[PDB]
This record gives C-alpha cells, structure tokens and sequence, in this order.
C-alpha cells in the first residue's frame, strides 16, 4: 500500500525469494518501461548459471555481463556529483561514463513489449547488443586518451545504428551484428 | 538500515561489526567487506609481540588511513581531473586502487596472518618512505621496501 | 593598441606604435574609453593609474556584452617616476578576492 | 510530503549526501585557494618586472625628446605604421576559459622610421620590452582573477548548501 | 546509541544535573588527554565556589579563570580563518593567539594519568600554571607590541621551563615557579 517497501508482506517475501526485481516509479512516470528498479534489484542464481551461460550462448558471456553491472555502478557513483555540480562540471572520462550509461539505459534495457519485433529478445541478440556496447566504449576511451572531444563523439553515427540495433529482427541480427562491429572499427581505427 | 531495533541492539550488546558493501560487491570484488565502517573492540588485545607480530596495530591503523585518504582523493579527482593533483595525491589513488583490487580481492584464497601482513607491507611501500606517519622507524626499517608478488603466487 | 595617459607618455606610445592617448580628466578618459570599445578597442587598452583609479569603472556597461578587451592600471610618464606601490594594489586585490588580509 | 518509512529513508540519504557534497567542495576551495596563492606570487614578480621595464623605458624615452627636437621623434613616431592584431588564445582554468594574450610583431628594426637618432631608437626598443612585460602582467592578472571568481563561487555555493539545504 | 543528544535520556539527564563533562573521540584520536572537549562541557558551580577559590586558592582566581577561557574561545574562534589559508598567513596578534592556545592546550589541559607525578594536579599548581601561561602571554604582546618578531618570541627558552611545569614535585613546586617567573620577566625586559 502506497508503494512502501517496508510493508511487512514485501519484507516477509524479501527474505525467502531468491530473486528479486523492484519496480519503480519515477521510470513508469516517463513512460520507461520495463521500468525495474536497477539499484534495487538483486538476483541470487548468477553464480550457478555461469557454466550453462558459457556452454550455450557464448565463452566470455559472463565477462561481459560483469562488465556493464561495473558500468552501471560506476555511472550510479558519478550520479552523485551530477546531481550536485551539474554534469557539465565533471571531466571527459566522466563525461564519457555517464553518456554510456544512458546508451546502456535507453537502448539495451530498455524494451517494448508491444512491438512486434522488440516484445522477444533472444540471448543471443543481447549478447552482440552489449558486446557491440562495450566496444564503442573501449573505442571511444582509446579515442578520449587522444584528444577527441567528447561532444564530437556523441555525434558518430554509429550511435543511431548502436540504437535501432534492438529492433532488427531475429533472422536479421547476425549479419547485422557484424557489419554494426565493422563500421565501429572503421568509425574509431580507420578515421584515426 | 542501521537504525533497525534488530542492528541496533546487536551492536549496543556485541563488541564490533563487520560491514559489508555492496558497492564493493557490485564491482566484483568478494570478500566485499569494507574496511572503513568495520570496527573490533577487542583488536588491541589480540595483537603484540607475544602474538601475531609486533607491527600489526601500527600496519592496521596505517592502512585504514591511507585508504581513507585515497578513498577521499578518488572522488575529488572526478571534478578538478588528474592534472591538477599532487604526486601525493595521484600516489594515494594509486595505493586505493591497488589496495581494493589485491588485498580485499581474495577470492577463495586462505591467506595466513604472515601472508596478509606481507600483502599490506608490499602494498605500504607503493607510498612514500616519509609518508608513513604512522609507524615507528624500527619496522619500517625492518619490512619496507617489498614489491608487489604475493596475489600473483595464488591466481 | 590604444593607451590613454598624459600627453607627454602619449608621444612615447605613438612612437611605440600604440594609438596613445592624451588625458587629464576622468570625464575626456571615460569618453575616449567609450569610443575606442564603440569603434572597436582591439584587446588591451592601458589607462594611467592616477588618471582612472578603476577603469573597469566605464567598461560596467560592456563588460557584460564581451570579454575581449583587458584593461589594467599603470602608472604614466611622471607617476612611474616616483615610487610606485604596486604591492598594496596586490593585497586590495587579495582582500576583495578573499575578503581577508593574507600578508604582514 | 508523504510522511512514510521510505520518504524518511530517502530523507536521510539525500542529507547524507549533502553533507558529503559539501566536504568535497570545500576540499575544491581548498585546491583552489592553494592554486590562488601561487598566481599571486608570480604576478607580484610580473608586476615588478614590468614596473623595471617602464622606468627604464622612461628613461630611454628622456633622451629622445632632449637631445633630438620634438618634430624628429614626432616624425619618426608618425612612420612607423601602428601595431595591429592581437592574438586571444583560449586558455582553461580549472573548466574555466580565459584570454591569453600576444601580440604580433613587426620585427622591431626592420620597420625602422626617418628617425635616425640612436636616443630615438632605444626608446622604442624599449617600450616594446614594456610592452612584452605588459601582456605577461595581462595574462597573469587574468588568471588570478579567474580563479578568484572560481573562489567566490565555490565558497558561496559551500554556504548556500550548509545554511539552506 | 549512536551518540545523539536528543535521545530522551540525555536530555531528562542534563535537565537536573549541574555539570557536564562531553568527553571526545576526535581528541583522543590526536592523542590528547584526558580527551574532554572544552567547547560542549559546562559547570553551574563556578558561583557558589567563587568565595572558596577566594579563601583557599587565591583572590585573584576567578580573574585568572576567565582570562583563560576567555583565550580559549579567542583561539577556537579563528579555526576557520588557520584552516582556510593555514597559520603562516595570520598577522603577528593571530599568530600570538594560536600559539597561546597551543601552549595552553599542550601544558595546562593536557594531562597523563600513568605519570608518577603529573597524575595528581592541587589547586595550586593549576593556579601558578595559569599565572605563568598569562604573564607570559602579556610579555608577548608587548614584545610585539615594541616590534619584535614572533619567530623570536617562538623561540625563548623559558617556554621550556613552562613546559616542564606540570612535571614538578607537588611540594618542590613553588621554588620552579619562582624561577620561573623571574625569568618570564628576564627574558623580555633584559633582551629589549
């Protein structure tokens, strides 16, 4: 009642599920669904998936998923500060942290449910979404370290592609997946 | 919440806590215990020359305020960026980092008592041999000067 | 570019090839100030300390508008003559940066 | 607001979260005010070493105008072109983006004037030493007043936040 | 638990209890002793005593008492200016100031408890202390005042004399602070 998550049912659930995933307000108030409360939420079963992760989707699964929960603290870390000096006052690096925070948040969380395409996402279609993530952003901190503003990078076109990557359908995302990787490459390491 | 009935009646009848951090587990480190709110009553007892070793208090308080301090520079150096700090400064985050990525970071090993004071000596001597307020010169004498090769001897 | 002085350091200027100026008056200087920014004051545009004690007195009005000219103080042809206290300009500016004395 | 456990909760972070925004910006003045001290040595240096430059600029200049006629050094004034174009690089202070300032430069001599006089001569040989003290003097000035601005605005934000929030 | 004073305790506590003594954590973290903070402690029996610190101590000991604490709280009161710019930035009054508050802090307040001697303090050696510690602060500022440096008052040796005070047999006391007073005015007058 009155979405207090110390009611004595939610405490009395908290303490024997072995799964957990909040929901939020403020996200369903922007119309951002699924709308899943990320600092909240917590799931006890990731240790005992890892081999079945490794056998039937992909070698460096997990990494890849540790990978963007660090991002996702880091850039839950620097909220902090944005929230108190503006976000213009922090550095490139940081810069750099929050905007692939909100890629990951609007593109790769994110999900319609009543698309007809976006409603089903395979493992498989995950896994080169945040592979192809996590590549930009090594691309785009090899790219910091050289001197490139940070606002000439939110400007590359690979972001629109990075972001309309969810709604490729299921027969279409291998090939897409790989000419998504190479235009990355040539975006970064041809343009250098 | 530490002002729970439950916390807090614990920590009013027992001699200490130990806290852990889930930021320290969401960025993969376990043991994810953080050294900074954790506290023992009774250390002081437990620790000298006929037992343990004789630099153990002086290591303990020497590393909590180290890490501390790196700790504090980490967030100052998200606004006025790396270019603007001191070498003491980009010496102590330096240390935090490599203090939470080796010596919290255990995994599943069991280090001996030798072998954690070993681990901190080897990450003390990353700072300055001045900076080391803390410690007498006697041990500092005895045990600086390590370099970092403990973790790598059990991946 | 443009240096507002006496006459005397006026003739200097404009054999340095600054645009020197010659003033005596607050009110000729202030005016020579607002038509060198109205016409374009290129950058630093020296004024004589004892002539104007403040020249940002007269650039309130454009100070908002642009950031290209620098205005500071310095003394002229017979004022730098005589003993100049520079180091008491340095602990006004420390005491209105700060608000406090720093230095005895 | 709602009074409920979670508001309260939510209270108590956003002021623990206040008070260690308002550690770190007062660590910020601290920097700040380290850096400020620094600037003002170093533009006490410049200010006496343009202050030199000027009287011995003066000095140079009290030769031309005795020895040689006032229509002379006015000639030789009046011939050589005035010096135009400044160049206003950008220079970073802590975020903060202020003018760096110099000149162009006329190769000195090669512009030489009808005014053939060696008392003439060195008097603009030494105004433009004068001048070259004078935009390292600008610069530093714009510095320090640069991070003075910082100073004020990271203190009054300090304030603000520990007597309001 | 937790140390706030709003607990109900605490306050019907202090609603009938006629002194106050706050002992401190951040005091004894820098290793001063006995760690009772001088700025939240407070007594409602200085009145009633002031006759018999007249009849038994001295008729001038109430003078001496204020004259100390009213120091105290000049120095505590210029914490933030030695914190924001540090001491060597302070004229020649505000330097005298901190170091008297310093001295005061390390020979009067300070006190160790496994001490032979220092273990046990009579009334009247507090009192010579204070004496001592006043006469001394004058002597300063009129030094300062007749235009001597402060480095040169920092450095006169009978501040190790008052140092050593609180070291001083109970009953050999009155000869050491004889000396000693004679030579707080030799120091001053016969340097000139």
């Amino acid at each position: 009642p009155g979405g207090d998550m110390s009611e004595p049912v939610t405490q009395s659930t908290l303490r024997i599920v072995g799964a957990f995933w909040r929901l939020d307000a403020s996200l369903a108030f922007r119309r951002h669904f699924p709308a899943i409360n990320w600092n909240g939420s917590y799931s006890l079963f990731t240790s005992a998936l890892d081999p079945w992760y490794r056998e039937n989707v992909a070698e460096d699964y997990p990494e890849l998923r540790d990978a963007i929960s660090e991002l996702l603290q880091r850039e839950a870390g620097l909220q902090e500060i944005v929230q108190l000096v503006g976000p213009d006052a922090l550095q490139d690096a940081e810069r750099l942290v929050i905007e692939v925070g909100r890629i990951i948040r609007e593109d790769f969380l994110q999900q319609n449910a009543y698309h007809e395409v976006d409603a089903y996402c395979s493992m498989k279609k995950a896994y080169g979404i945040m592979k192809m993530i996590l590549a930009f952003y090594k691309e785009a901190e090899a790219a910091i370290k050289r001197g490139v503003s940070i606002d000439e990078i939110l400007q590359l076109p690979v972001l629109e592609r990075i972001g309309r990557a969810r709604y490729v359908s299921e027969e279409e995302f291998p090939a897409y997946f790989e000419e998504a990787m190479k235009e990355i490459q040539g975006a970064f390491k041809a343009l250098a | 919440d530490r002002t729970h009935p439950i916390p807090d009646l614990t920590g009013y009848i027992t001699e200490g806590q130990i806290q852990l951090s889930r930021e320290l587990h969401r960025k993969g480190i376990y043991p994810p215990i953080d050294p900074l709110p954790s506290l023992s009553r009774l250390m002081n007892n437990g620790v000298g020359k006929g037992k343990t070793r004789e630099d153990h208090k002086q290591v303990s308080d020497q590393l909590y305020s180290a890490y501390a301090n790196g700790v504090d520079i980490r967030k100052l150096v998200a606004i006025i960026g790396e270019d603007a700090l001191t070498e003491n400064d980009r010496r102590y985050l330096q240390f935090a980092d490599a203090f939470e990525r080796f010596f919290i970071n255990q995994g599943q090993q069991n280090r001996s008592i030798e072998e954690s004071l070993q681990i901190a000596w080897a990450l003390l001597s990353m700072l300055p041999q001045g900076e080391l307020k803390r410690i007498s010169k006697d041990h500092i004498g005895k045990y600086y000067g390590q370099k970092l090769e403990e973790i790598w001897g059990a991946p | 570019m443009a240096v507002i002085a006496d006459p005397e350091t006026a003739q200097g200027f404009r054999l340095a090839g600054l645009e020197g100026y010659g003033a005596s008056s607050a009110e000729e200087a202030q005016s020579l100030l607002e038509t060198l920014v109205e016409r374009g004051g290129y950058a630093l545009v020296a004024v004589d300390e004892a002539l104007l004690p403040d020249p940002e007195r007269a650039v309130e009005r454009l100070m908002r508008g642009r950031d290209l000219p620098v205005l500071l103080p310095i003394a002229g042809l017979k004022e730098a003559f005589q003993g100049h206290d520079v180091e008491g300009y340095m602990r006004e500016l420390v005491r209105k940066t700060i608000g406090f004395d720093i230095k005895l | 607001v709602s009074p409920t456990r979670m508001n309260l909760l939510q209270r108590r972070g956003q002021l623990r979260l206040a008070q260690k925004g308002v550690d770190l910006l007062k660590k910020k003045r601290d920097a700040l005010v380290a850096e400020f001290f620094g600037l003002v040595r170093e533009a006490m240096e410049a200010r006496k070493a343009l202050d030199q430059a000027a009287k011995e600029a003066y000095a140079a200049l009290l030769l031309a105008q005795a020895f040689d006629g006032p229509e002379v050094v006015a000639g030789a004034a009046l011939g050589v072109p005035p010096l135009e174009g400044v160049e206003a690089e950008v220079e970073n202070v802590w975020g903060s983006k202020v003018p760096r300032l110099k000149a162009t430069f006329p190769d000195g001599a090669l512009l030489s004037p009808v005014g053939t006089p060696a008392y003439t001569l060195e008097a603009s040989r030494a105004f433009r030493r004068y001048a070259e003290a004078l935009i390292r003097v600008a610069n530093t000035e714009t510095r320090l007043k640069k991070i003075g601005e910082e100073i004020k605005k990271t203190t009054r934000r300090v304030n603000a936040l520990e007597q309001v929030v």
